[PDB]
């Protein structure tokens, strides 16, 4: 997703958008997998944000828009109860917050 | 199809109240943002909600009615003559029933002349002592005024936290049979017998005698009535609807008495310097509630509050 | 809330000012709808159109129709004067 | 296709154009009169 | 002798200059007008109730706009008399009532235009009393506000009371809403004007609510809704309280009460507690119009 | 497998040039999501 | 009946007279008429366009 080239990134984003149709199978395989996909999308769009809008290249903005739309699709497909489950990651769990 | 519905977020978003600009903290100011979420877990929230509920939206007054017989100077006898039946002129009862309708104190949703049994939203001859304030009370209400007429009777054998309303206004009406007994009226001795319960509130009996004015009704032998009013002169002279030494027929007696009571109470409220309209009191109470119960959250922290379920806070 | 009772084919309410208007008997929008003496349009936060319309009293009212960038929605509301139960 | 705009962008632009064109500036007296009675009196 | 009495009373009112005498005369006029009106209702036209009321209103308004401006007690007496005459239930031409409200509004304009050194607490008290009298006149006769001129004058007076200056000016540039600085004469005048606006917007017309004349606010609260829902899940914490613009407090319940048969659609129970008073609501979300409510 | 069938007579969604009279067909597959709506012009459903 | 006075009676509820009463009540019950709202709130000219 965070590849320097944008065409391969766009193809990867489309492939991720494809997986939304099999979220039931992903849940049956591993419980936390769809939440992991949503976290991956959130982190990627956060990382690409600082150098996206403060630039004169439209391709980065278009890729950001595509990332946001895929995130919206993933959120809509998932139920509300799953989205409210806390994020379980080592770096943040080390902190007392 | 979906089953559950969190309609609150739909309502906030559809009307345009919920937005990033609305939730943004004001710059260089202390007023809260345009949208604020309160808390139902901080102790005393429901008590303050009840405080806000008990505040009325329109001014209210109180009127006491007494009956006098010749050769009476003690408060006990004056209170006693009322509670008897068939021992007074029928014109007194006719004048009473022309002041307002009758409403039970328990089922009355408005002012009833006594704090402890007022604003209760949760629903053989005895004479004019029924209206003593324990079973029934004469009531009148308009779009801008509310009056509770109560006739005191002899006394025989924190749960309602009300914020200070302001200077209570009450006017007494006395039915005298002989004009010479007007001066011999024990107004001082009956101050303790006409406590409305607002004395504990209204914090913002000798000194209260001058505050209350008195209206005297003296029937004549020709059917007309003679009126004398004491202690109703202030900065703006006297009140017009019933001047001193006036004569009024029985047709326009109750209406003129009610108008005089309204004008006197309005003048008394306007004269005092520690009085504000009830909507100002409600606005100040709302501002105090906002200051003491607002939730300090950022914009992203507030959207996620809508999706989280409520009602299980004390159960989970 | 996406799978509403009307099926996934319908997402935003299809109602408008012409519907349930006593002063206009037509089923399509027309200038007579604006000629109604009980219709008014407002702009809120410079990014929302709010339409207030007092329908004839159906019983078990105020009708609010809102148009924004997310679509259009309709609200039917009535006051509760008397006590309950 | 050149200058192709998504649905939400077109809807937002059209809504902004409508608001800008049809917005009415008036004194508070006229606004309160209109709120009190939509048709003139 | 009734005609002679009325004529001499009118002459005494016209020729009087002392304050106390004028107050007594005004009280007598109110008494006689009310008595004649009630007698006619229960049963040169100067003896007639309608003509007597018209003449009384005309004389009082003329005196108020002519001489009773530099005096406080006399002006307050005239305001109380004009407030008293509203309660009289006698058919009369709307022109007289329009003239009365026009005179009251002109008095408001004159008093609020006094120089700053002459301003005092008594002036603001008189302004508040006149606002209350105007509110009583509007409430007792909601019909006459259908006129363009009466409504325009009333709203101009309210705007002058709130903002401190009328939006329209004879020669000065006009001002619009939003870009007008708030410069009220005083806090009391501003509060009175706001109360008048709230009354004319909500209480004007249909004063007795189905809840009863005793309580203008709705007689339903959180406890009533909880005990009426008859659902163990609903508790005192099920509500979500919101504050709008630091003035309005909401209390929203996200459970249908069964009032609407559309159990398949969202329902909310807004419970507004504003500065005017408590008021309930029941909003519903509908996707299809009334033509196919039962066809879904 | 490309979507459920919708009766064109009483369909309130996207049309894509189809007609209510039934000349262009009576049924057609339909697949729509929270943000994407797709309708197929199947050639084996339109009478010829 | 001239010397007879009518006893006061409780007034009965009366339906609102205006054709825009409920919408106006809803507008003024949400604070839309407060001083602060007089900036980000306006009207729309009603015409064919």
């Amino acid at each position: 997703l965070k590849f320097p080239n944008k065409i391969v990134a766009q193809v990867a984003c489309d492939v991720l958008q494809l997986l939304v149709s099999y979220w039931e199978k992903l849940q049956m395989f591993e419980t936390s997998l769809p939440r992991k996909m949503a976290e991956i999308l959130v982190a990627t769009v956060a990382f690409l944000l600082p150098s996206a809008e403060y630039s004169s290249v439209e391709t980065d903005k278009k890729f950001i828009v595509s990332l946001l739309l895929c995130l919206l699709d993933w959120c809509m497909a998932l139920p509300v109860s799953v989205l409210l489950h806390p994020v379980s990651t080592a770096v943040l769990e080390e902190q007392h917050s | 199809p979906a089953q559950e519905f969190q309609t609150a977020r739909l309502f906030l978003s559809h009307f345009g109240f919920l937005s990033l600009e609305a939730l943004k903290e004001p710059a260089n100011s202390r007023l809260p943002p345009h949208l604020i979420a309160l808390d139902s877990t901080i102790p005393g929230f429901f008590d303050d909600i009840g405080y806000l509920d008990l505040l009325p939206c329109r001014p209210f007054d109180t009127v006491f009615i007494f009956y006098m017989k010749p050769g009476q100077k003690t408060n006990q006898e004056i209170l006693k003559n009322v509670e008897s039946s068939r021992t007074v002129q029928p014109h007194f009862l006719e004048f009473l029933l022309s002041l307002g309708w009758s409403v039970d104190v328990g089922r009355h949703p408005g002012w009833t002349g006594h704090v402890s049994t007022s604003w209760s939203i949760n629903c053989e001859d005895i004479g004019a002592s029924i209206f003593n304030g324990q079973k029934k009370v004469l009531y009148y209400a308009d779009a801008l005024t509310e009056i509770a007429f109560v006739v005191p009777s002899p006394v025989e054998s924190q749960g309602r936290p009300v914020p200070p309303l302001g200077p209570e206004t009450r006017v007494s009406v006395v039915w005298v049979e002989r004009y010479d007994d007007i001066e011999n009226f024990p107004l001082s001795e009956l101050m303790t017998e006409i406590s409305t319960g607002v004395e504990t509130t209204a914090n913002s009996s000798t000194t209260l005698e001058k505050e209350v004015p008195v209206i005297f009704i003296h029937p004549l032998n020709t059917g007309l009535f003679r009126i004398k009013i004491q202690g109703a002169t202030g900065k703006f002279n006297m009140v017009i609807p019933l001047v001193d030494g006036m004569i009024v027929s029985r047709r326009a007696l109750g209406f003129l008495v009610r108008q005089t009571v309204i004008n006197i109470c309005r003048r008394k409220r306007l004269e005092s310097d520690s009085y504000s309209p009830p909507h100002v009191r409600r606005k100040q109470k709302i501002t105090d509630i906002v200051n003491k119960y607002r939730n300090k959250q950022l914009e992203p922290e507030f959207y996620t509050s809508l999706f989280q379920e409520v009602g299980l806070k004390n159960c989970s | 809330h996406y799978p509403l009772s009307g099926g996934p084919a319908i997402l935003h309410s299809l109602v408008s000012e012409n519907h349930d208007n006593a002063h206009v008997e037509g089923s399509e929008l027309s200038f007579e709808v604006f000629r109604s003496p009980n219709l008014q349009l407002f702009v809120f936060n410079d990014s929302t159109l709010i339409s207030y319309l007092q329908t004839p009293t159906e019983g078990p009212d105020v009708r609010v129709i809102v148009r924004d960038i997310s679509g259009k929605y309709s609200w039917d509301g009535k006051v509760l004067y008397g006590p309950l139960e | 296709i050149p200058l192709y705009q998504s649905f939400y962008e077109e809807r937002a632009l059209y809504l902004e154009a409508i608001i800008q064109n049809h917005r009415e500036v008036m004194t508070f007296e006229d606004f309160a009169a209109q709120v009190f009675s939509p048709s003139p009196s | 002798l009734k005609l002679r009495l009325v004529n001499i009373l009118i002459g005494a009112l016209q020729t009087e200059t002392d304050p106390n005498n004028t107050q007594m005369i005004l009280g007598a006029m109110l008494n006689i007008v009310q008595d004649s009106a009630l007698l006619e209702a229960i049963g040169l036209n100067t003896d007639s109730a309608a003509g007597l009321l018209i003449r009384s209103i005309h004389l009082v308004t003329q005196r108020l706009n002519s001489q009773w401006r530099q005096d406080m007690s006399i002006s307050l007496a005239a305001l109380e008399l004009l407030s008293g005459l509203a309660k009289v239930k006698v058919m009369v031409d709307s022109g007289d009532r329009k003239r009365a409200i026009s005179s009251v509004c002109t008095y408001i304009v004159y008093q609020c235009s006094r120089p700053a050194p002459l301003h005092s607490r008594d002036l603001h008290s008189m302004i508040v009393a006149a606002f209350q009298c105007l509110c009583v006149w509007l409430t007792e006769h909601p019909d006459m506000l259908d006129e363009k001129d009466c409504l325009k004058e009333v709203l101009e007076i309210v705007e002058l009371g709130i903002s401190g200056s009328k939006s329209k000016n004879n020669e000065q540039e006009v001002k619009y809403k939003g870009d007008k600085e708030p410069n009220p004469a005083s806090m009391r005048v501003k509060d009175a004007a706001e109360a008048t606006l709230t009354c004319i917007m909500q209480l004007l017309g249909a004063f007795p609510s189905p809840s009863g004349p005793a309580s203008p606010c709705s007689l339903v609260n959180e406890t009533t809704l909880i005990k009426y829902s008859r659902l163990p899940t609903i508790n005192k914490h099920s509500f979500r309280y919101f504050v709008l613009d630091n003035s309005v407090i909401l209390a929203m319940l996200e459970q249908p009460l069964g009032n609407e048969q559309n159990d398949f659609f969202p329902s909310v129970t807004v419970l507004v507690r504003g500065m005017s008073g408590r008021l309930a609501w029941a909003q519903q979300l509908c996707l299809l119009p009334r033509g196919a409510k039962a066809n879904q | 497998g490309l979507g459920w069938e919708v009766d064109l007579s009483t369909h309130c969604g996207f049309m894509g040039g189809l007609q209510r009279n039934g000349s262009t067909g009576q049924t057609a597959p339909y697949y729509a999501t929270s943000t994407v709506e797709v309708i197929f012009h199947v050639s084996t459903r339109m009478p010829s | 009946s001239a010397m007879k006075v009518t006893s006061q009676g409780q007034p009965s509820p009366v339906e609102p007279r205006g054709p825009f009463y409920f919408c106006r009540l809803l507008l003024d019950d949400l604070g839309m008429n407060s001083w602060d709202r007089r900036k980000n709130f306006h009207l729309l000219k009603k015409n064919s366009k």
